[PDB]
């Protein structure tokens, strides 16, 4: 999705109208948002997995 | 399924890969500054 | 004479977790916009109703 | 969030501080200052038009009638307003002429 | 498809008392503004009041500015106008009507359009005598 | 302190297919949230122009719109004698939606 909406925006196609371009800009910075959130998501996951590990480290230790 | 090979047919062949195969509908709008017709 | 554009639209059930993908591929070619989807039902009724109700500034555009 | 459906023109308070509603002006020149406080809008209204810089303070958003008041008056549009009232979104930017 | 009309436009001895009905067809008032013009027999359009039903906002005009008084009605979908102490330079054809905007979002230059009464009732004679 | 829009000129006199231009002047900068309504003798006004430039659905695309600064003109390319009415400038930016004192296109 990224690469699709920075192809549209960068360099500008016969086809699309400049007055139309900077429109662009928008939806390829919600996807860059997007790519932001869902690497954010990643994380949190990642710690979820890392908070159950804890909990059976602790809980063993008790 | 993942279902990721078309098994080497030619690329100028269509083929459908989905298992959406149920509704078929066109649905055209054409938009002037002044006219809309669906 | 035309740009060639294909996208997901993702769906998301309640009491489950599974994603399902729907892939719409959309082509402009001469001032007209093609699009391909393989489900009734899709993502884009604003903008539906945007274009018939003259709401926003996309009747003004090409 | 709290707003679900509505068409995008509703002034909605999503937001959940509703306790406490004042507006405080500060009309500051390099010659002199001027604050007061109070929770009315005819007196904050005449500051539109002054040439001198002026910081009007609406400490409470909850009274969606006192923000439409100041934005229909110093020229805001509903959806600035609206926007204002939204709480739950990201900070933005917004040029207008 | 979508009209609005007046009513209860009537010759009110002055310093009276007069409700205009302006009841409107194809939209909910409860989501729009409905605005209250006045115009004088030979003169321009004089904008008397307007109505944010949502969350209940009454904009008035310095001439009626707390003689007159805006309220609407979901259930009947109704805006009614409510005169006490009518004036002379009260008499005139009042009018309502709904404004409405086009705007796009999103972009660090938005095209908000500001409302303009789009629709307008038939209106009704409101004479002071 | 509300926002007074004089329009000129005050009375007009026109033919059939003429360029009759009409402009409205504020007092602030109203940005381009002026309007622009037809109103035909003893009938409720009727909207031509939105937002000082556009041309609303329904009204014949004779009318036009233009805005300089603080200035706003209402042109008619070609004249029709259906076209022989008052009109109004408004503003929509500020609180008390002000109108212009009007101005009647008289057949000469
Ligand atoms: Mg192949």
């Amino acid at each position: 999705l990224r690469e699709v909406l920075s192809s549209l925006y960068r360099d500008v196609p016969p086809l699309i109208e400049k007055e139309t371009v900077p429109y662009f800009r928008d939806v390829y910075d919600h996807t860059i948002q997007i790519a932001d959130t869902v690497e954010t998501f990643r994380d949190i996951v990642s710690g979820l997995l890392d908070v159950y590990l804890s909990s059976v480290s602790n809980k063993t230790n008790e | 399924k993942r279902l990721s090979a078309k098994k080497g047919l030619p690329p100028g062949t269509l083929v459908y890969t989905g298992k959406y195969r149920e509704d078929f509908e066109i649905e055209v709008m054409n938009y002037s500054i002044e006219e809309f017709r669906e | 004479n035309y740009v060639f554009i294909v996208l997901k639209m993702f769906t998301y059930d309640k009491n489950l977790h599974e994603l399902e993908s729907e892939q719409v591929s959309l082509i402009l070619t001469k001032n007209c916009v093609l699009m391909f989807q393989e489900k009734i039902g899709d993502v884009f009724d604003p903008v539906r109703e945007r274009i018939r109700y003259n709401r926003g500034i996309i009747r003004k555009k090409r | 969030s709290a707003k679900k459906g509505l068409p995008p023109g509703t002034l909605v308070y999503t937001g959940k501080y509703r306790e406490d509603f004042e507006i405080e002006v500060m009309n500051y020149s390099i010659e002199e200052f001027r604050e007061f406080k109070t929770t009315d809008v005819e007196s904050v209204l005449p500051f539109r038009d002054s040439s001198t810089p002026t910081w009007i303070n609406i400490t409470g958003i909850h009274r969606t009638d006192v923000v439409q008041r100041v934005g229909e008056f110093f020229g805001i549009h509903p959806l600035v307003l609206e926007d204002i009232l939204n709480v739950h979104q990201r900070p933005k930017v917004e040029f207008f002429e | 498809e979508v009209q609005l009309v007046e009513s209860g436009g009537g010759l009110v001895q002055p310093g009276g008392s007069l409700r205009l009905s302006c009841a409107a067809s194809g939209f909910n008032i409860y989501y729009s503004s409905i605005h209250w013009v006045r115009q004088a027999p030979g003169k321009g359009l004089e904008w008397v009041a307007s109505i944010y039903s949502y969350s209940g906002y009454t904009s008035y005009a310095d001439s009626v500015k707390g003689r007159f008084t805006i309220s609407a009605d979901t259930s009947k979908n109704t805006a009614y106008l409510q005169m006490n102490s009518l004036r002379a330079e009260d008499t005139a054809v009042y009018y309502c009507a709904r404004s409405f905007y086009v705007f796009k979002r999103g972009t660090k230059y938005p095209y908000y359009n500001y409302p303009a009464m789009d629709y307008w009732g038939q209106g009704t004679l409101v004479t002071v005598f | 302190s509300d926002i007074q829009m004089t329009q000129s000129p005050s009375s007009l006199s026109a033919s059939v297919g003429d360029r009759v231009t009409i402009t409205c002047r504020a007092s602030q900068s109203v940005s381009s949230a002026v309007a622009w309504y037809q109103q035909k003798p003893g009938k409720a006004p009727k909207l031509l122009i939105y937002s000082a430039s556009s041309l609303y659905s329904g009204v014949p695309s004779r009318f036009s719109g233009s805005r300089s600064g603080t200035d706003f003109t209402l042109t008619i390319s070609s004249l029709q004698p259906e076209d022989f009415a008052t009109y109004y400038c408004q503003q929509s930016y500020y609180k008390p939606i002000t109108f212009g004192q009007g101005t009647k296109v008289e057949i000469k």
